[PDB]
This record gives C-alpha cells, structure tokens and sequence, in this order.
C-alpha cells in the first residue's frame, strides 16, 4: 500500500488472511 | 473433528478476499434510500431532498 513515487516512498504492507502473531519469518488487526 | 473444505482450499494456494463493503454499510445505504423515498418521495434523487 503506497502512494505515488513522485509524492513519497513510504510503504505499508498487508499480510492477507493471517494475524500478525505468526507473520515474522504499529500493528493493526483487520478482517 | 474433521478437516474442513475451507482449509483444503486455502492450503493449496486458493484464497478468498473479503468484500470492501460490509453488510452493515449495505444496510445503512438501504436505510438511507428508504428514509429518502418515504420522507421526500422522488425529490431526493433529483437534487436536494
Ligand atoms: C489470531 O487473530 C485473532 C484476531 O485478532 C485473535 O483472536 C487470535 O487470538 C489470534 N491468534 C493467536 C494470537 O494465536
């Protein structure tokens, strides 16, 4: 999830279908 | 109990994405349409209610 590269280079990632207590190989829980 | 079909579907690389609008937002849109068509008639679709 990024805006345009002419505006900014900040990145937000979404791990689909799993909770963030198992994702490692600002934390928000979503459906 | 037993392994579900949803786990077998997900475990083989096939996922299902959720819709953008939940059922509560669809219900709120329907409530707005009913309130407009009851209180105002057809005037809320042509501009101001
Ligand atoms: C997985 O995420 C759900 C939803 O936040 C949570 O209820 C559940 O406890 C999580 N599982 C863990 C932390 O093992």
């Amino acid at each position: 999830i990024t805006p345009g590269t002419n505006t900014s280079n900040q990145v937000a990632v979404l791990y689909q279908g799993v909770n963030c207590t198992e994702v490692p190989v600002n934390v928000f829980q979503t459906r | 109990a037993a392994r579900d079909l949803i786990c077998a579907q997900k475990f083989n690389g096939l996922t299902v994405l959720p819709p953008l609008l939940t059922d509560e937002m669809i219900a709120q849109y329907t409530s707005a349409l009913l309130a407009g068509t009851i209180t105002s008639g057809w005037t809320f679709g042509a501009g101001a209610a």
